């Protein structure tokens, strides 16, 4: 059951490229594509993300997309840039200028049919396609606008397969343009309708974690991506490795998503580490639920968990793992909804991620995620009330009503997340 | 307690013990009908999706 | 020899099927290559073990079984396991993508694509049966294949074999080992659909078996391999009557007339004993009186409940080992004085007993010790209605918010099938209560 | 911390128990429908025994015994006395019975001055191990309007030349022991997946020869205001903290 990975934009290609470096080391695949690993567990489910080739080399099932040539050339100049299939690089020269409309409607429309042809060639090779996986940012132009366009057109050609996105939210603490709230609100409208599961990687949370936890006074984008590639490795563990839970994308969606629009997950990771003591299983569990380890700047105590999926990696007593997981639920049973019985599911994998010998990754569908959508909705309205910077979008053919429709669809999403926070 | 109907075999014995005494098939059509009514409802809501995507 | 077809649906069914047929091969002296030296009848016979095994001209004994999973990963390890030579490749059936823990996906969407394939390969087995008794079906309540595809299969087995009787072995969902959050949905749906198509259904609560392995075998974190090899011991003693010479439960029809007076109330509670650890160096051999006493302790049942606050409709005791009749009648005498055993008024208070002299067989190197006598009590008590009440309450907590319903209607199901199946269970709970109060 | 829920707010006894438990700083109260509790102070009618003991990693204790109804509804009680072999003809302490129809005590003991009739209520507690605990404090509902055991004892000494223990309490400890041992196999939770305790109210009347008779048993008793504080702490100490320990004996253990 194969997965097709697509990375769009500067952020999508950068977090996407680090993701492939991280998992290629875990599966013992070198930049040349050949295998040099001790365990055959590393090769068992490698077909999920890699394609076997002549000479028994493995090529990632990845499509790299951008409207600027620069980021793609840097990935090719990167350490693992040789591993990516050269045809799977799809790029243009115009750029999108941090303008959702240029990526979704004008500049992006020309390149989209080219990307879909690469998708199709990878899809036809697949014996059984689980679905697709997209890394992008919600605040730019290419990943935000053309990324949501591709999702709309992948759903048309493959209506039955699963669409999963890692979406990076904008924050004034790490910002590129003042129109990031415009791009984010417009994209969220799309993700609500056309994805099954979305991991909300909040740049505000990544900055704070680097700042106040890791004590990095001014973080680089690489500093934030180190947190992202850890989380992205942690949440795909049950897809890449044989374990007690042999999982796929659809079963995750079926169990994590009680209502179709409430599919925005809070990622969490422990231990948080900067770019020798190992954590005891009780420490992993306490930190994993700690708000200070969430990849979205939301207070989980301001909401209630609808569903929770947690992964533990390393060699540890599975008995102590479930004694500790049961302990948190029994000790904080207020923060889990009583109308979804047994809404916390734990999995254990023996292979830890490189560098750490014990690790815990957290996937939460918490109603506290609406703090993130309120924040982006507050920034959006402050501008849109006065129609500021709107001419950059109406000059590309959009109408003010399309902004009104996205604003209110997202404000509906927040009220829906609040409905269940209070239901009994 | 009475013991009733002791049957012996080479493999084992069987008996009964009493302490106290007392005091429309759904047709292949019907299942195939509902099996297809569900597939028509499926493809209805897919059509609605492909038309929402055409607009 | 009236023959019996086994069908294993979904992961739970296939791996439990693995446990039993492995055990069956040990109990009958059949090697993993299908050869049976005890069998001098080469290529045929009306023996009692031929109710479960067919014979080739090459002297191979092959299970009258079929394995069905909408995903290949679990049946593939049967195809490459120690007993790969045992099965013909055709009786192992697999699809491409599974039911994603979705009843409707397994019933309607993915079920309709494969239903005709397995019914064909079932009828290949039935054409080799001079006098087919019926079917033994193994599945989970919570799995999308185990719930959805089974209930479609049970529907179409009633049409194609309306005279033959269908027995069910079902894994009731337990959160300590459950894989899905919607398992109460699947359970209520498959039970409603299968109710009038199953003649007898033995439920096995994963939580009961889990805590037996923890308490008695001293395993801190039991696996499915532990649970299944325990489960198969119960399954083996229930089916032992059909594979060996007996007078009690020799045909599948007897399971109904002995245990099920009311067609809907066809869920007997099973209780097994002793469960002894193999690591225990020297185990006191438990008397007949002690292992018959244990059958009334809730801690040894396949479903956690209290028979003291229900009423019995029937009761079988199947002894395997060194058991003499007057040994059990003395044990029945002493325990009737010291325990609360209220049969319903319109039924006689008593027990049907079968003894098979061959002691229980265990898996070599397993964690179950070999004992010299063991007992399994099938009892149709109304106290099992508690297990329904628990499952229904969970169903009611989710369905009030309509949580996860969209995954089901998205597969073509109708929202009303939920409340239809739920008030069938609301009727099943009151039918139990009227009998037991 | 341990967790508990309260599903019978009209309970004056266990309301005070809830107060003391919260005051420990080691117990915290959950919402009624929250399943992840240690201790349930459940309802009187249709208490869902069938759903207790099924939450992993939680030791669950409830303040009622399933099957105790067989002793607390007077219809069931008379059926239990006549049919039970452990009692039956041997009862010289249950008035002849067939609400329901019972004989009347022609000859009650009359407290004087004032020719006063009375009944005695003692409170019994049965923990998760079926140890039987008789509260040393009882009370006579005389015809406030309540006489306690210190006064009644001194009355017995100065009026009839005997003590409360010898004249009456011996028979009471025998009756309490006799009924509760009878239904012990039917209601014990010693090897169940959940555990039970329960507070009982036995009511007795004494005839003019100092012979004690059992009027009725109540499965949800109230206490006298003077005694609420001492008994409720003993419930917590002997029945609740025995199962969930924290970081004189007001009871008399009835032996069996
Ligand atoms: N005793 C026992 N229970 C099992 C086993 N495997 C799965 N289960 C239980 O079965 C339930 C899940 O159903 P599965 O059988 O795994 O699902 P399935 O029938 O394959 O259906 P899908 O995977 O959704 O297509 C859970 O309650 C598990 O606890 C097993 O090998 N032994
Ligand atoms: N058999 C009986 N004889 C006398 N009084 C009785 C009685 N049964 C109940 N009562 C009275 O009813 C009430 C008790 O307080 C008691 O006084
Ligand atoms: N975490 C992270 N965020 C990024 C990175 N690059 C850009 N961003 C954020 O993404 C948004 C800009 O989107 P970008 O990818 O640069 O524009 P695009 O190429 O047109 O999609 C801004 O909010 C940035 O803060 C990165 O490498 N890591
Ligand atoms: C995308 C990787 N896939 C996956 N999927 C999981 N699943 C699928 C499943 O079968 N059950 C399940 C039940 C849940 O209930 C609240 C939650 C999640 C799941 C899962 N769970 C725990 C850790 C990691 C996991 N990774
Ligand atoms: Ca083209
Ligand atoms: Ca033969
Ligand atoms: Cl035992
Ligand atoms: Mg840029
Ligand atoms: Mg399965």
């Amino acid at each position: 059951r194969e997965i097709v990975h697509i990375q769009a934009g500067q952020c999508g290609n950068q977090i996407g490229a680090k993701f492939w470096e991280v998992i290629s080391d875990e599966h013992g695949i070198d930049p040349t594509g050949s295998y040099h690993g001790d365990s055959d567990l590393q090769l068992e489910r490698i077909n999920v993300y890699y394609n076997e080739a002549t000479g028994n080399k493995y090529v990632p099932r990845a499509i790299l997309v951008d409207l600027e040539p620069g980021t793609m050339d840097s990935v090719r100049s990167g350490p693992f840039g040789q591993i990516f299939r050269p045809d799977n690089f799809v790029f243009g020269q115009s750029g999108a200028g941090n303008n959702w409309a240029k990526g979704h409607y004008t500049e992006g429309a020309e390149l989209v049919d080219s990307v879909l042809d690469v998708v199709r060639k990878e899809s036809e090779s697949c014996d059984c396609l689980q679905g697709f996986q997209l890394t992008h940012s919600l605040g730019g132009g290419t990943g935000s606008g053309m990324g949501t366009l591709l999702i709309s057109k992948i759903r048309e050609e493959y209506p039955d397969r699963i669409m999963n996105t890692f979406s990076v939210m904008p924050s004034p603490k790490v910002s590129d343009t003042v129109v990031e709230p415009y791009n984010a609100t417009l994209s969220v409208h799309q993700l609500v309708e056309n994805t099954d599961e979305t991991y909300c990687i909040d740049n505000e949370a990544l900055y704070d974690i680097c700042f106040r936890t890791l004590k990095l006074t001014t973080p680089t984008y690489g500093d934030l991506n180190h947190l992202v590639s850890a989380t992205m490795s942690g949440v795909t563990t049950c897809l890449r490795f044989p374990g007690q839970l042999n999982a796929d994308l659809r079963k995750l969606a079926v169990n994590m998503v009680p209502f179709p629009r409430l599919h925005f997950f809070m990622p969490g990771f422990a231990p948080l580490t900067s770019r020798y003591r190992a954590l005891t299983v009780p420490e992993l569990t306490q930190q994993m639920f700690d708000s200070k380890n969430m990849m979205a700047a939301c207070d989980p105590r301001h909401g209630r968990y609808l569903t929770v999926a947690a992964i533990f990696r390393g060699r540890m007593s599975m008995k102590e793992v479930d004694e500790q997981m049961l302990n948190v639920q029994n000790k904080n049973s207020s923060y889990f909804v009583e109308w979804i019985p047994n809404n916390v599911k734990t999995a254990v994998c023996d292979i830890p991620p490189r560098g750490l010998k014990m690790s815990a990754t957290f996937i939460g569908n918490s109603t506290a995620i609406q703090e993130l959508f309120k924040r982006i909705s507050e920034q959006f309205t402050a501008m849109f009330r006065r129609k500021a910077f709107l001419h950059w979008y109406t000059g590309e053919g959009m109408d003010e009503m399309e902004f009104t429709e996205a604003e209110s669809n997202m404000n509906d999403l927040v009220s829906e997340y609040q409905q269940y926070q209070d239901a009994t | 307690m009475e013991v009733i109907e002791l049957n012996k075999c080479t493999s084992g014995q069987s008996f009964e013990v009493i302490l106290k005494p007392p005091s429309r098939d759904p047709s292949l059509e019907e299942i195939q009908k509902k099996l297809e009514a569900a597939e028509e409802r499926r493809k209805y809501q897919e059509a609605e999706l492909l038309k929402h995507l055409a607009e | 020899m009236r023959e019996c077809i086994s069908i294993h649906v979904g992961q739970a069914g296939v791996q439990i099927g693995n446990a039993c047929w492995e055990l069956y091969c040990l109990e009958h002296g059949i090697q993993p290559d299908g050869q049976m030296p005890s069998d001098k009848t080469i290529g045929g016979g009306d023996d009692s073990f031929n109710t479960f095994f067919s014979e080739t001209g090459a002297g191979k004994h092959v299970p009258r079984a079929v394995f069905v999973d909408l995903e290949p990963t679990v049946i593939d390890e049967v195809r490459t396991g120690t007993y790969r030579q045992l099965f013909h490749p055709e009786q192992l059936i697999t699809g491409k993508e599974d039911a994603a823990n979705n009843y409707a996906r397994g019933h309607y969407t993915i079920g309709k694509e494969i239903i005709d394939l397995v019914l064909d390969r079932i009828r290949k087995l039935a054409d080799q049966c001079t006098g087919l008794q019926g079917f033994l079906v193994f599945h989970s309540f919570g799995g999308g294949t185990g719930s959805g595809f089974t209930s479609l299969l049970m529907e179409r087995l009633s049409v194609d074999y309306g005279k033959k009787s269908k027995l069910e072995f079902s894994i009731y969902p337990a959160p300590q080992v459950s894989t899905a959050v919607v398992e109460p949905y699947n359970s209520i749906l498959t039970t409603h659909t299968t109710l009038e198509h199953s003649d007898c259904a033995f439920m096995v609560d994963n939580e009961a078996i889990y805590d037996i392995c923890r308490r008695n075998l001293d395993i801190e974190r039991p696996t499915y391999t532990n649970l299944n090899r325990l489960i198969s011991q119960i399954v083996s003693s229930i089916t032992a009557s059909l594979r060996f010479d007996g007078a009690l439960n020799v045909d599948l029809t007897e399971f109904q007339t002995n245990l099920v007076p009311y067609p809907r109330i066809h869920f007997p509670l099973a209780t097994y004993a002793p469960v002894i650890s193999a690591e225990k160096a020297y185990h006191e051999q438990l008397s007949v009186a002690e292992i018959t006493n244990a059958c009334f302790e809730p801690a040894n049942q396949m479903v956690k409940c209290d028979p003291r606050h229900g009423k019995y409709m029937a009761c079988c005791l199947l002894y395997r080992g060194d058991v003499v009749p007057k040994d059990v009648n003395a044990a029945i005498a002493t325990i009737k004085t010291k325990r609360s055993i209220q049969f319903v008024d319109w039924c006689p208070t008593g027990f049907k007993v079968g003894i098979n002299y061959q002691p229980p067989t265990v898996v070599p190197g397993g964690d179950l010790a070999k004992v010299q006598r063991a007992v399994c009590m099938l009892s149709n008590t109304t106290a099992i209605a508690e297990a329904w009440a628990r499952l229904d309450h969970k169903f009611d907590l989710m369905y009030a918010k309509r949580a996860f319903v969209h995954w089901y209607v998205g597969e073509g199901m109708e929202e009303g099938e939920f409340s239809e199946a739920r008030e069938d269970m609301a009727a099943l709970e009151k039918d139990y209560e009227e009998v037991g109060v | 911390m341990y967790t508990f829920v309260v599903r019978d707010e009209n309970s004056s006894v266990y309301a005070e128990v809830s107060r003391l438990l919260l005051a420990t700083g080691q117990w915290k109260r959950l919402r009624k429908d929250n399943p992840r509790f240690n201790l349930m102070l459940g309802e009187r009618n249709r208490l869902p025994f069938g759903r207790l003991g099924h939450e992993p990693g939680l030791v669950q204790l409830v303040n009622y015994y399933r099957g105790a109804d067989k002793l607390c509804r007077k219809a069931s009680l008379v059926k239990l006395i006549k049919t039970s072999p452990e009692l039956s003809e041997s009862c010289t302490w249950f008035p002849e019975s067939y609400h329901v129809i019972q004989k009347y005590l022609e000859k009650p003991l009359l407290l004087e001055p004032g020719h006063r009739k009375f009944d005695i209520r003692s409170w019994v507690l049965v923990d998760h191990l079926y140890n039987i605990y008789l509260y040393r404090e009882g009370v006579l509902r005389t015809s406030g309007n309540e006489m306690f055991f210190e006064e009644f004892n001194q009355y017995l000494m100065d009026a009839l030349n005997t003590t409360l223990e010898n004249s009456i309490l011996l028979q009471i400890k025998h009756i309490i022991r006799s009924c509760l041992m009878c239904i012990e196999p039917a209601i014990s939770t010693k090897h169940l997946h959940y555990q039970s305790f329960q507070l009982f109210g036995f009511d007795f009347m004494v005839d003019e020869e100092l012979k004690v008779w059992l009027i009725e048993v109540n499965g949800a008793p109230a206490c006298a205001q003077k005694l609420y504080a001492e008994l409720c702490q003993g419930i917590v100490d002997v029945a609740i903290s025995s199962v969930f320990p924290l970081a004189t004996s007001i009871f008399i253990k009835l032996h069996h």
